[PDB]
């Protein structure tokens, strides 16, 4: 199963998928994902769209 | 209510109060309750309670 990532979107306040031409249509809510540690180094993370 | 409009956040938004007694203050967590009328996206005013 490929997983696709996920942005969040400050006008409709919800995680929509990007990658629009091939993945998924669907739209979560928020609090589905709740941040209480220390994130991830920007220096690591590899950059899409 | 006076105001209410919404902020750049991707949670909050603004709200004042109005005449108030001095006596007293607001701690977090707590509950308001409202009618208020607002302006539709098609231009049609409606109202709603929350």
């Amino acid at each position: 199963y490929r997983l696709a990532p996920y942005g969040f979107n400050n006008k409709t306040r919800r995680w929509e998928c990007l990658d629009t031409k091939y993945g998924t249509k669907r739209t979560y809510q928020a609090d589905i994902f709740v941040a209480t540690d220390e994130d991830i180094p920007e220096s690591e993370m590899t950059e899409v769209y | 209510i006076a105001a209410m409009y919404n902020n750049d956040d991707g949670a909050t938004f603004q709200m004042e109060i109005g005449g108030i007694h001095t006596n007293a203050a607001l701690a977090a967590g707590d509950k308001l309750q409202c009618i208020w009328r607002y302006l539709d996206v098609n231009g049609n005013a409606q109202a709603a309670e929350n």
